[PDB]
């Protein structure tokens, strides 16, 4: 009965922002490192930004660095993408992801994101980000 | 694992943490320790799965290290097999052919890819075992990171004394301890790698099984002797 959702898709006009929401039903999601990973038009999936359970953890793609926002509420079951600056180069369905760290391992999660998110366990329907100057 | 120190990226890169899953969206618990004897096979001992011995309730961690970086494509593991030895028995205190493979494949389907945290060690050969006295190395997340700690193999007529466990050790077995009696395997590492050195180079003598107490003096660990279950192990792994 495990459930990620991805909401907040839509279109908005180049240099503009846009806030998308993963919620989780039927498990707690702050066990869970997440990963927001994106598919644009042709090109292969890619991870944008993620964030350790706990949140003191997280990592940026190059193209998104001070552009980009991850966060997380491990009250209330999500994890937030706040996209500020978005460019035409940002159009794709946008997947969030969940994958449980065991304890031994490094603190970073950069091999989590850098990797086209293979291998991660849970994954949302994902949701559509579109920018362009037809908004 | 009581006593000795934590290990590091290039420490023990065949251990293997393998966990019991559970119910819905909640993390998965450990179960035993493991050593990957080929990129896409881990020996483990029996006792660890008798209760579930079915594969979809087990999953494997490789490469675990304090500077290694977690990636779950080429770290995390399903088991597409789970083998335990057909005469394994529980005995009063002892296990008997305490010894399981597991058959492991990445999300994409591959087997283990050698890396600075990810090698596989060496089997020994036939009936070949180190000398009794030797130094062998023990690993486990036994009674939060991975420990390694130095043990001394026994020799069978002192393990089968009265005092110490008398007949209830055969020679499918391997004993093992610190002469100090201050450092020895320990609940939760059961399955987990005794490595001994034969011709100079490492080698899985042990798998970790049994032992009343922890460091208990006069009763050190006992481990499955892998040196005597080569033509099983071959026989489902070639």
């Amino acid at each position: 009965q495990v459930q990620l959702q991805e909401s907040g898709g839509g279109l908005v006009q180049p240099g503009g922002s846009l806030r998308l929401s993963c919620a989780a039903s039927g498990f707690t999601l702050g066990y869970y490192a997440i990963g927001w990973f994106r598919r644009a038009p042709g090109k292969e999936r890619e991870g944008v930004s993620c964030i350790s359970s706990s949140g003191g953890s997280t990592n940026y793609a190059d193209s998104v660095k001070g552009r980009f926002t991850i966060s997380r509420d491990n009250a209330k079951n999500t994890v937030d993408l706040q996209m500020n600056s978005l460019k035409p180069e940002d159009t794709a369905i946008y997947y969030c992801a969940a994958e449980w760290v065991p304890p031994g391992y490094g603190a970073t999660v950069q091999a989590l994101c850098n990797n086209a998110g293979y291998g991660m366990e849970y994954w949302g329907k994902g949701t559509q980000v579109t920018v362009s100057s037809a908004a | 694992i009581v006593g000795g120190e934590f290990t590091e990226v290039e420490n023990q890169p065949w251990f293997a943490a393998i966990y019991q899953k559970n119910k819905g969206g909640s993390p998965p618990s450990f179960k035993c320790g493991g050593s990957l004897i080929s990129p896409c096979w881990v020996a483990s001992a029996a006792h660890c799965f008798i209760q579930l011995p079915k594969k979809e309730n087990y999953v494997v961690y490789l490469g675990q290290s304090k500077e290694s970086s977690y990636n779950p494509g080429e770290m995390k593991f399903e088991v597409e097999q789970l083998i335990l030895h057909e005469y394994y028995r529980e005995d009063s205190l002892a296990y008997h052919n305490d010894i399981a493979l597991l058959k492991i494949r990445t999300s994409t389907g591959q087997c283990a890819q050698p890396s600075r945290s990810i090698q596989t060690i060496a089997l020994p050969p036939r009936f070949t075992d180190a000398p009794f006295g030797s130094d062998c190395e023990i690993t486990g997340f036994g009674k939060k990171n991975l420990k390694m700690s130095v043990v001394k193999l026994v020799s069978h007529e002192q393990c089968m004394q009265p005092h110490y466990y008398g007949s209830e050790i055969n020679y499918k077995m391997l004993c093992a301890a610190d002469p100090e009696w201050k450092t020895d395997s320990c609940k939760g590492d059961s399955g987990g790698p005794l490595i001994c050195n034969i011709e100079g180079r490492p080698t899985l003598s042990g798998i970790v099984s049994w032992g009343r107490g922890c460091a208990e003096k006069n009763k050190p660990g006992v481990y499955t002797r892998v040196s005597h279950f080569l033509d099983w192990i071959q026989s489902h792994i070639g």
